[PDB]
């Protein structure tokens, strides 16, 4: 299916997708030809809001459709290497420790598995929250990698 | 469908306003003048990073390398393989009274459909050698959407009569409406029945080279070439 | 981990994996250095035989650990697929193979993801969650394979 | 322990037929390899490259060696192979550096006993004087780049703590005591630290097309060390300069 994105400043393009490709796979196409990174792109669809998890279809996404891109209260925190890089994130209480690896992810390239975040000199556990370990506006998180060998 | 799914519709989001385009709206013709692969790959690719573009990327520009230097962009209105499928078989119809005649004996004897009489007189402007009356068949969205509907009611009336996987699969693989998506093995039955030979271009994401599906044989020389990007078939100007 | 891999001539091989490596993703890196196709390769450890879907941190693979080629169970049936064009590809099933993982081995010589092929046997198109057997599919039966890959 | 069919060098039979699980000792694999032509080393292990991961480790390990040097040390995969490599990328540098030797002499004297110290620290005063030979008879020795690889590991599981957070907490799940256990990449970062040298460690990934560089100890500096990271395993770059 060829479906419409038009972009923040009106421009519209055409995307040749499928039925089955998801969201994120969306952003990521309209990054290859228009060059907007995804973790700025906020797409809707007939006023509902597009999650980087579900598909065009769970959305009835088909032929000749429009994706709008929009403008999106996160809170930032710093996540510092072992060396003293600071890495910047957006996060919500909510987000479980998981969800915030899965950010450095994107920023880094490192996989999650491969991280540990330490905060008040206490090691922290991917299933629990932000707001289990009082994680507040400008808080910094201390990121030391696995990547074992031998 | 919902009012706010519609092309062209206006709605709003968050206190500002926002309206659905369309294909009649962005002038989008259904059959494309001849582009260049490259400018094609840069229309489309021009900040290209994720490993699926990258290869749809070299992909295309191989096919480019070994059948030609120019494309025709085909209209996603659903129709996109019987609309790419009529513009390379019109370029093979160019010229070529012979295929001229059995293709309008075949339209003859199909059931009636509205489209069938202004597909016959295009096919008769063709007898003669006459690429500019070509290009101007190319360019009507009119002409080429009743080209492209042809196809679907000539494939669905004939290709049953090849036996299987037609037969019990007809439905499934052309279906009736317009607008319904078309599968691969289309080509192939419709490359049967007119005797001719055609490559489809399988753009894989999975893999770093594509796939040529080529029909009636794995050997033989191609004369169409129809480039699948996606579900989406585009037509290639086949050089020689 | 640094694993030993010895193939059906006694070469002797050395792969550096992980513990999260699948026996699939294994026999992926033996093809990469050694040239064995994947559908060829039946490996054992401590002798048990080695499953696609499990991870070498299942059987407890660790480092120095050796991993053997063996010849394949004897009895195994042969099937044919042939595409629209007339094309025979040679797969090597057995009679508990669902339809979904035929499709899977299709793709795995043909390139093809499962969900755009279609299977034909006696006429009728074969559901993915049924058995060779369910269908009694044969040795040396041929089944006939339709491409998907819609697009408008 | 652990069965005797999954042991090394067991034979046992399967399916009517006889098989011998190998071993390093049986294989004569060195704990460290001769110097090794990178595209000899590719020509080794992607001689029949075709999956996705392993023309990604391929297309970095050439890469590798454009940018750093063309020939590596292979490294026996016993479980040591981090402080293993990390002994050989920094053997080269003691070589002809007596400043360096003396600030390395000087911590192995602070060390908790250690059978393996002695020997190592009659190596290292072998080197005070350029002596390309010697090195070359030091990293051939097994039992001395054995000796020598054990010594890192007790040095850094006694000093890292000492640089604070986060070594001081992670220091047991970081750097374990037992021999041929595997090594977290934290530990380069740190033993450059308290050696005051600089490392860069390319990090091969499978996901990417590029590899990722983790330098040591400051994301900017000439590397004194390199050491490549090949899935859970670890080889040693000869620089050029």
């Amino acid at each position: 299916m060829q479906i419409f994105v038009k972009t923040l400043t009106g421009k519209t393009i055409t995307l040749e997708v499928e039925p089955s490709d998801t969201i994120e796979n969306v952003k990521a196409k309209i990054q290859d030809k228009e060059g907007i990174p995804p973790d700025q792109q906020r797409l809707i669809f007939a006023g509902k809001q597009l999650e980087d998890g579900r598909t065009l279809s769970d959305y009835n996404i088909q032929k000749e459709s429009t994706l709008h891109l929009v403008l999106r209260g996160g809170m930032q925190i710093f996540v510092k290497t072992l060396t003293g890089k600071t890495i910047t994130l957006e996060v919500e209480p909510s987000d479980t420790i998981e969800n915030v690896k899965a950010k450095i992810q994107d920023k880094e390239g490192i996989p999650p598995d491969q991280q540990r975040l330490i905060f008040a000199g206490k090691q922290l556990e991917d299933g629990r929250t932000l707001s289990d370990y009082n994680i507040q506006k400008e808080s910094t998180l201390h990121l030391v990698l696995r990547l074992r060998g031998g | 469908l919902p009012v706010k799914e519609r092309p062209d519709a206006i709605y709003t989001f968050e206190g500002k306003t926002y309206e659905n385009t369309s294909f009649s709206k962005t002038g989008i013709p259904i059959v494309g003048q001849p582009l260049k692969m490259e400018a094609y790959v840069h229309k489309e690719y021009t900040h290209v990073t994720s490993l699926e573009g990258k290869r749809f990327k070299s992909q295309l520009e191989e096919a480019a390398k070994i059948y030609g230097e120019q494309l025709h962009e085909i209209q996603g209105d659903g129709n996109a393989l019987t609309t790419a499928f009529a513009t390379s078989f019109l370029y093979l119809l160019n010229g070529n009274a012979t295929l001229i005649a059995t293709f309008d004996n075949i339209l003859i004897g199909l059931d009636a459909h509205k489209n069938i009489p202004p597909v016959r007189q295009t096919i008769e402007k063709l007898k003669v050698k006459n690429d500019l009356e070509l290009k101007q068949i190319l360019a009507s969205n009119e002409t080429m959407f009743a080209f492209s509907s042809v196809i679907r009611h000539l494939a669905r009336q004939k290709l049953p009569e090849l036996g299987e996987p037609f037969s019990l699969l007809i439905d499934e693989m052309v279906p009736e409406e317009d607008g319904k998506e078309i599968e691969i093995a289309c080509i192939g039955g419709l490359c049967q029945l007119l005797n001719i030979c055609a490559d489809v271009i399988y753009l894989r994401k999975d893999y770093d080279t594509f796939k040529i599906e080529r029909y009636p044989n794995e050997t033989g020389k191609p004369d169409l070439v129809i480039l699948r990007k996606a579900a989406h078939f585009l037509s290639i100007i086949l050089d020689s």
